[PDB]
RNA sequence: GUAUGUCUAAAGUUAGCUCUUAUUUACUAACAAACUAG
RNA sequence: GUUCGCGAAGUAACCCUUCGUGGACAUUUGGUCAAUUUGAAACAAUACAGAGAUGAUCAGCAGUUCCCCUGCAUAAGGAUGAACCGUUUUACAAAGAGAUUU
């Protein structure tokens, strides 16, 4: 269900401020745009971190220029929200560059049509998300099954070939992704752009999974052990036998792994 | 030519000369200090000069 | 949530003054801590913006004022009023500022007034060390000798131009002696006209020569070793004049 | 002067706390008053 | 005089150099506007642009404005908005630096500003700890592109050269260290003409070296520390009192 | 062979014993008869 | 500039236009921000080494930190992510014995 008191919206959020203003363009103009705008964008994190080998290309093809050190490797790598961002630009730029090749003249509408409909239909071959973002297949899957449809019912009396371009319900699909994914791109790339500005913050503090039973338990049960230690002993500061009085403990553990008798002579 | 620093590993490194490491002048009392900061800054003072001229 | 030290000099002869505070605006030029920042405009047609630079706890470890950086109390530098209460209580009290980021932000967190920032603070002993500032008052070309190294080239330009209405100058203090020059040929015969004669600076006399020749910095001394020998043989040349 | 206080409209895009960064302080533990610390009352160990 | 004319066009838009710095690396990096992959040659540079003030001055919008900052590039000499630059295009006489008296130990006189401490380096801005008047004048071995000269021609250069920036308190070229020492009268002066010959050039056109002019790297003038013989240290000391009197002269006339 | 670490003036801050000499033994080598790293 | 009201001229002209006048409509933007060094990014270029237990070769997980990086991350990775090893003297006494100054 719906949130109901969200009155809340994104664009409808950014026309009350001074920065933005409204216009009517054209929706090519408006594609070629943010084609130019994403570059930029995805050119500035990349160049903020120092990534300047990387030269991303003008179609988002992440390339390092040359090769590379490991630490050149390291800073080079980033996540699945930097990446994501550049294969939803990758498909944007297909739909809107099949858009110009048709304005310019060149290819026919009909062309377009099957163009965009093979665009909508190999997001996973063109494109690349799929890598970087796996329930992308879940939508992938679903354009493949629309494709499955489709071309037989496109095809009755018409048998196999290109020039089916009913592109609508992969759109819709590939739309509703978008609509799945607008607030977790929200949310990593928040938390990206700021560890870009504001930074690391400082108090990471790791919480015990599976590789930490071991460790942690042993801090656990050994402050434990040091506290009641502390509490049974008589008026003595520690400096140095509290570090000390514990290797009795993990001796005794080993005497327990080895099920030797734990017998240590002056004991209390 | 005097002589160099060592370089800042990080950025917020701290270089033990200039200042106080961490000022941490004790909490006051009752009784009065500044006879004896006089003393103590005169025979640091002289301290300096005989490292001028001793070290 | 403290509201902000800015005194009457930076806000302006106004009543109404629109600022704008910005949280968490910028880090302080003392501690590089952010905080809430306030600018705003002296007048409401005035081109400058003036914003806050510091934070409170900075500006009340000081005792000062958030735009302006001088004393709330007495409109003044730091240095200089530390160096007026080290002239009153005969005790260098010293503005302990620091210089790694680290004593920056620990200098600025704890909970004291540095420097002199507690006498001007409450207005008892403000008034008391101020009548004891009291009681402490109450207690074409020329060549110039005997310019001791505490007369500035400003200052031999300035009294120039005083004594005439109102063209350069050249001034080795190393080697403690002067000399001017200029283009126009009555501006020369109206400087003999208003005089070996004596400038008067501040009491402390500049005996003048007419000096026909063409002085460059090579006429006061090719090097230092040149500059301090010819003050002290100019020195006894003046003993010679008296 | 008495001041009105007007929080103006951010830009939206930019970092909204430009001062926020990432840094680690070493606050001051300091001592107001001294806080006393009561405790009125060999061999085996 | 300047407060006849109004101020002129000391470059065209088109007649600017780029932004884009000289290449000292292999790729551009657009965030920091700099170069990467490689540090060989430098990055500094002789400046293609110097201030000649006399002709230069003049009336802007600034003076109509009433604002009493003066201009970054005007200093460099290198304004294309000649008489419309918001900012004064001209040299900071006492009347303007006495009515900077508000906010120049804040902000300098070029609206930029003063943090708590130097450089490491010592070149920058500035402090709002320390009333700087005594500017470091170093880089004088490209500043005349590595020839040989007298001492006392070169501190005669920089007297002159420095004249033309305000009134001066003070200039002592060092021969033993090859280095000026150049103190005004008043902070915004120095401020001006740390801006002012900044990588510039004591060439004058007098010599066969005007044509390779901008050849190697130009003058290094900085902020300058305190000067540590005791004798300057003496003239300090009774200057700043007999400041600190005039202000305890000001202090009890204000309560 | 990696990770990774370290060095690198362009810019100037003011006054019995001592010994030569060889054999042996031990640990090491992306050094040799197209490729292998935490 | 638009409109409302009035006066004066063309003009002994209730048409129109001009000139002059009072009112109304309309009322204080933008800047934490200046265009190549000198208010600070880091990698890379040179050269050498080339990993924590010890006889070798290593999987690690941890802890402290006024070290951070890559990461969407409270996951994970960064050589077990790096520095850790370095100096090392007084909450200091009591009993007993002899050799010395008075
Ligand atoms: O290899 P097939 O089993 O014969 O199926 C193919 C294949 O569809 P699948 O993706 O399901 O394998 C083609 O898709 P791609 O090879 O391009 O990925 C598709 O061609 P288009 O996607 O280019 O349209 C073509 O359909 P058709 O040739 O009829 O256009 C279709 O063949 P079938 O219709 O026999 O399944
Ligand atoms: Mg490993
Ligand atoms: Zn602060
Ligand atoms: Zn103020
Ligand atoms: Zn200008």
């Amino acid at each position: 269900l719906p949130t109901n008191h969200n009155k809340t919206k994104l664009l409808k959020s950014l026309k009350n401020t001074k920065y933005f203003q409204q216009t009517t363009i054209d929706w090519v103009e408006a594609g070629l745009q943010l084609c130019r705008q994403g570059h930029n964008m995805l050119n500035l994190l990349i160049h903020r971190k120092g990534l300047t080998y990387l030269h991303l290309d003008y179609n988002f093809n992440l390339k390092p220029t040359k090769t590379l050190t490991t630490k050149e490797r390291k800073k080079s790598r980033l996540g699945n929200s930097f990446h994501l961002m550049r294969e939803l630009l990758k498909m944007m730029k297909l739909i809107v560059d099949t858009h110009v090749q048709f304005r310019l003249g060149n290819v026919d509408a009909f062309q377009l049509a099957d163009g965009i409909h093979y665009i909508l239909n190999h997001i996973g071959q063109l494109t690349g998300i799929y890598r970087y973002k796996y329930k992308v297949m879940h939508q992938i899957r679903a354009c493949k099954d629309l494709k499955h449809i489709i071309y037989y019912k496109f095809n009755k009396n018409l048998g196999k070939g290109p020039g089916c371009g009913f592109w609508q319900p992969a759109w819709r699909v590939w739309l509703n992704f978008l609509r799945g994914t607008i607030p977790l791109l929200e949310r990593y790339i928040g938390n990206l752009i700021t560890r870009q500005f504001e930074g690391r913050s400082n108090e990471i503090v790791k919480t015990t999974t599976k590789q930490r039973l071991d460790a942690y338990y042993d801090l656990e049960l050994r402050n434990s052990v040091m506290d009641d230690i502390l509490e049974m002993m008589p008026e003595s500061i520690r400096q140095k036998k509290a570090r000390t009085i514990l290797q009795h403990l993990s001796e005794a553990w080993r005497c327990w792994k080895a099920n030797i008798p734990w017998d240590v002579p002056g004991m209390p | 030519v005097a002589i160099k620093k060592p370089k800042k590993k990080y950025g917020t490194d701290i270089d033990y000369n200039e200042d106080i490491v961490y000022e941490q002048a004790p909490m006051p009392g009752i009784y009065d200090t500044s006879t004896e900061d006089r003393q103590i800054k005169k025979k640091f003072e002289q301290f300096e000069r005989k490292v001028n001229r001793k070290g | 949530e403290p509201p902000p030290n800015i005194c009457e000099q930076c806000l302006g002869d106004e009543a109404n003054i629109r600022m704008t505070k910005i949280p968490q605006g910028s880090e302080c030029k003392i501690c590089t801590l952010p905080f809430t920042l306030y600018h705003f405009k002296t007048s409401k047609r005035s081109n400058n913006i003036i914003k806050t630079l510091i934070c409170v706890r900075c500006a009340t470890q000081r005792n000062i004022c958030q735009c302006c950086m001088l004393d709330s109390r007495w409109h003044i530098p730091i240095q200089l009023r530390d160096h007026l209460i080290s002239l009153v209580n005969e005790e260098n009290v010293m503005t302990e500022e620091a210089k790694n980021d680290m004593m920056k932000r620990f200098l600025s967190l704890k909970n004291v007034k540095l420097g002199g920032a507690q006498i001007t603070s409450d207005p008892s002993e403000a008034d008391n060390i101020v009548d004891k500032l009291k009681n402490i008052l109450l207690r074409k070309s020329f060549f110039l000798y005997n310019i001791d190294a505490s007369i500035p080239e400003w200052k031999i330009t300035d009294t120039v131009s005083q004594l005439l209405g109102i063209l350069s100058l050249i001034v080795n203090h190393k080697a403690k002696c002067g000399g001017l020059r200029f283009q126009s040929s009555e501006l020369g015969e109206r400087f003999v006209s208003k005089i070996r004669g004596v400038l008067l600076i501040d009491r402390f006399r500049i005996f003048i020569i007419p000096w026909s020749s063409g002085f460059s910095a090579a006429s006061f001394g090719t090097n230092t070793a040149e500059n301090i020998k010819l003050s002290l043989s100019l020195n006894k040349l003046i003993q010679l004049e008296l | 002067h008495h001041i009105e206080v007007v929080s103006k409209q951010m830009d939206p895009l930019l970092p909204r706390f430009v001062g926020k960064k990432a840094r680690k302080v070493v606050a001051p533990t300091e001592n107001d008053e001294v806080v006393p610390v009561l405790h009125m009352d060999p061999n085996e160990w | 005089s300047w407060r006849d004319k109004s101020a002129k066009v000391q470059v065209k838009e088109s007649e600017l150099p780029s932004s884009i710095p000289a290449q000292t690396g292999l790729t551009f990096n657009i965030w920091y506007n700099k170069w990467s992959q490689g540090f060989a040659g430098n990055t500094r540079f002789v400046s293609p642009f110097a201030l000649q003030p006399q002709l230069h001055s003049g009336k802007t919008r600034g003076d109509n404005d009433g604002q009493l900052f003066f201009c970054l590039f005007f200093a460099k000499g290198m304004c294309c908005l000649g008489p419309k630059c918001e900012y004064l295009h001209h040299i900071p006489d006492e009347e303007d630096i006495g009515k900077l008296a508000l906010r120049t130990e804040v902000l300098d006189c070029f609206g930029r500003e003063k943090f708590a401490d130097y450089r490491e380096d010592m070149g920058g801005i500035g402090s709002f700890r320390k009333k700087n008047k005594t500017l470091y004048v170093g880089g004088i071995d490209g500043a005349l592109n590595s020839k040989h000269l007298k001492p006392a021609q070169i501190e005669s250069r920089i007297r002159f050269v420095f004249s033309r920036l305000g009134d001066i308190d003070r200039i002592r070229y060092v021969e033993s260290k090859n280095c000026g020492f150049v103190k005004f009268k008043y902070q915004a002066n120095a401020e001006f003409a740390k801006e002012a010959m900044s990588n510039q050039t004591l060439l004058l056109p007098s010599d066969k070296e005007w044509d390779d002019r901008r050849e190697g790297t130009g003058l290094l003038v900085k902020w300058a520390n305190e000067d540590p013989d005791p004798a300057a240290q003496k003239r300090l000391q009774e200057e700043l009192k007999l400041e600190s009197l005039n202000m305890m002269v000001h202090l009890i006339n204000n309560n």
